[PDB]
């Protein structure tokens, strides 16, 4: 039986560091060997209240490439939730009766906790809530840097964007804390900065993090360059002084790199990587993206499957 | 005594303006039974303090726990045949359910059927509140606004 | 067994229930005077009453009027140094302003910075309220909300 | 000075018979002897917050045909109350500095009454506010049923339609339950009924009211067939059952009719009222809103001169 | 070669009691043994012309399940009828060259019959039209009674609800009225009370129906409560008087219930089943709603298989 078996994969807070190292164990694996039946007659619910391209279309390829069946929805505004009004506990109530795994997008943070209180036995991975967990993302991240750096200990992660309502960085950060002697730099403008809750926590554990006003004061220090996009959809009002980008990586800006350094972003990305940086050694955001699958079809592996031996 | 009750509860050395707020949260009024209610007393040390007797009545588990997080001065004292049996202070727990409403306008606790839950990290500034859905942390003056 | 006033105003014979429901409606609690209260007491009487002694602090003729709405054989006592020197007694007020909300939703004094105001009415059971401004009566316990 | 000088008109229920049958009246003699300037320098404010064809019109046709001059709106979407957001007390207080008396209009019970805490010394006249109240209406309604039946004692009424909402019906019970010997026949749907409180008042003075479910079912006793416009616009949805008029009277109905009796209608007419009635003997709805011109001009005179005229 | 085999499933009327039988023989049957690849290689579409969590979810899980493909929309929108502006009669005509049974939701009465007339030879299985027919609903239905009665002659069965728009309750009433001794009781607002259509027939076969005021009048008597959603989607206008609903059951008014009752209702539920009876052992609407996964799984292998032995 292995550890992640059944388990609901919600928040990078309840995964430990051996969680995190079976998945990217197990990615690497079915990444060398690849496994077509290994998910034969499991059927799988996809529920995006969201938009997605990467997220969504990973993880049925995913599903697919195991042997697995999907079913469900691309926009609320089709489900009896969308138009005949009903709650997001009885639609999780019963799409468990039907599925063996309920993957879900949604735009309020929580709503994934919400469902596995409804899904029965039925796990809930977590595609993103709302501007809060970001999981899968995570794991994908943590596949690409190890296969860029060999390590996941002592790193030099700087992290650019909007990190208030970033899912994806909450999530990254959580996760690398989980490590030894990783060094972290938010570069963001201030009304999107990281929250505190994050830092207290980045404090308690005695890791060293800084913010800096630019990218070029920190290129020459870094492993990674962790880019994000200014979450337009969620932001309020107030913030409207803040949609285009504040800081954006142009080729030349690369100069002084490690030669190691990787550019990530887990896009869409809009004005704040220039199409100049993909011709260069660092770009590496749409490997990132490609890594997806490897550790998508290893979470679910280990969610349905009692003990894989591979 | 100042006032008496045979079996029951006394509660003591309420913040003025929260005795009355106690009275509102836990129902207290939702009783055939004697209550007195000293609205502000004196307290030498902290000068004015309200006072709330519930008599042949006593508080359970959650209400104390609230009183933890709306009073960490009050006492409460159980009162059987007159006598104390018991003068018992509270101390802050681990999870709130059910009363505190989560600051985040987009915490899906509001549109939908679940109780609330809050965990609770006494910090040296404060009371940190983190809600069981969001995952956002709060400060307990955040949360506690009335 | 309740308490010694010095001066100012103790409502007496309030109904058991309806105590709290004036604290709140008119500002009493929003004092800074001692305040106590006696929730269900043995009357003979009525079975049980409530009672409110308010130090250092009178009514007004208006505003005794308001508790007829809710309290018609309270008795307002005034005391001056321990003497019963005032015996006051709630006929209905000819109007009740600033403390209800008319139930007309499209009235204009839910939208503009005006004080509610009711003419209040004995009509033939319970008593009746026309707002100032929409010219709606309303039943009394209407009123009084949902 | 007259007794109606600088006084507010907001409702037929702060009015007595006396004052009523002063502006009646002066309204036979204004219509006999005009008076051209007789409000010659006088400027009034026409504040329409509502639609209005009837009674904005009238009202500013009266004021010029007394000489006065007319400033004000027939829309709220243009003055800042409309676009930069203020209080109704306001545009009050603002346009008490300006003009000399304030007829206006508004979608919310109690604004005519609401302006006058706020107009200062200057008169506000209720030209409809909500479905309270609309007094104007009302003394053009009672010049005409005088004009008409040769009295205002002893008549038999019979008001067919919308009586929850007609602020029409609503003054015009309150003027007539203040002469003698009225009778009431009220024909409405039951979710559009008469106000209780209406009732009520006719309860005290002991009028005899009785409600009836058809027009043939009064048609031989009345004298006055006042019909109403159902309040389209008022309406809950949960009243959209009854939008159409319930009871809409064709010609052929008049056959068992009284030869003094006289339809009246506030207008607009929609359906309730079938164009061949317009060649009847008993429309008179088109003669009733002509004496809106007398009616109300007998009223500003009134309100802003001293001395009655003759 | 079995007698669905090739039908389109259309309307409750055109299936016997014995069609019904053989669906939840069947139905049982693959519950407790399940069919992995009984329709590998079978493609069939899943038109949704109107919104579905339930019907479309179990039906396609359904045909996963059993080794189908799917293929079809979730709505029109994206469809050539939707935007090109083609007929349904030609989307269904080549639609049918293409797939091996249709599966189609529609919002017109009738749509399903309109199609088999287009589809060829390809069986037209309606998952509901409008406000009439919803058969595989009812096949739902009546295998959750049967679980939990043991029985489907003789019960006393209560529709609760909007009975005129319910085409749940109108395939409800057609398959009850096949069995033998089942009492009715409706308790419905009576502007959406039951079609006098499936009353006569009711009355026709001379089974014992009856109107009731209130849920509290029979709950003692029952064996079925089956509650229904106000189909505001559906309503006119008239009847917006009607959105919210008149009787909503509440955990305290089971207090006299059979112990054997169940809370029987197709779902989406709004305010009319209050969450507190979700909780008694006589709340059983998710259980119902799982039904759905065995009786369109028998649905299917009926239709497409010529003999099952199983
Ligand atoms: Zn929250
Ligand atoms: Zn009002």
């Amino acid at each position: 039986a292995n550890p992640l078996y059944q388990k609901h994969i919600i928040s990078i807070n309840d995964l430990s560091r051996d969680d995190l190292n079976l998945v990217l164990a197990t990615a690497a694996k079915l990444k060398a060997n690849p496994q077509p039946e290994l998910l034969k007659h499991k059927v799988i619910a996809s529920c995006f209240f969201e938009a997605s391209t990467r997220t969504r279309l990973s993880f049925q390829t995913s599903m697919h490439r195991l042997g697995a069946s999907v079913v469900g929805f691309s926009d609320s505004a089709n489900t009896s939730l969308g138009k005949k009004g009903e709650t997001l506990a009885d639609t999780i109530s019963v799409i468990s009766t039907y599925v063996d795994a309920i993957v879900m997008r949604h735009p309020q943070e929580g709503a994934a906790r919400l469902a596995t209180e409804f899904s029965g036995n039925v796990p809930v991975l977590n595609a993103g809530d709302g501007s809060n967990q970001h999981p899968t993302q995570t794991l994908l991240d943590l596949f690409t840097i190890q296969q860029t750096e060999g390590r996941l200990d002592n790193l030099h992660v700087a992290m650019v964007g909007d990190l208030k309502y970033g899912r994806t960085v909450h999530s990254l950060t959580q996760a690398l804390a989980k490590f030894d002697g990783n060094r972290f730099y938010f570069i963001a403008p201030d009304a999107l900065a990281m929250p505190e809750y994050i830092l207290d926590m980045l404090d308690e554990k005695g890791i060293a993090w800084s913010l800096h006003s630019s990218i070029e004061e920190v290129m020459a220090e870094v492993d990674i360059l962790y880019m994000t996009r200014v979450q337009k959809e969620r932001l309020d009002p107030s913030e409207y002084a803040n949609v285009k980008a504040q800081f954006v990586l142009r080729a030349s800006d690369l100069h002084n790199a490690k030669a190691n350094m990787k550019v990530l972003h887990p896009l869409p990305r809009v004005d704040e990587i220039a199409t100049d940086v993909d011709k260069t050694p660092h770009a590496w955001y749409f490997q990132q993206a490609g890594n997806g699958i490897f550790a998508r079809q290893a979470l679910l592996a280990l969610v349905l499957n009692r003990d894989l031996v591979l | 005594g100042v006032e008496a009750i045979k079996r029951g509860t006394v509660i003591d050395h309420i913040p003025a303006q929260i005795g009355f707020k106690l009275l509102s949260l836990f129902k207290l009024t939702e009783t055939d039974q004697r209550i007195t209610i000293g609205l502000n007393l004196p307290s030498g040390e902290m000068g004015r303090k309200d006072l709330i007797k519930i008599e042949n009545t006593f508080l359970s588990e959650d209400q104390v726990d609230q009183l933890a997080l709306y009073a960490p001065q009050a006492t409460v004292n159980r009162i059987d045949n007159y006598e104390v049996v018991g003068k018992s202070r509270p101390s802050l727990p681990e999870r709130i359910d059910n009363v505190l409403v989560c600051p985040n306008s987009n915490c899906i606790s509001h549109a939908e059927p679940v109780s609330s839950s809050f965990a609770v990290r006494k910090r040296a500034n404060d009371i940190a509140l983190k809600c069981k859905y969001c995952e956002k942390e709060f400060s307990h003056n955040v949360v506690l606004a009335n």
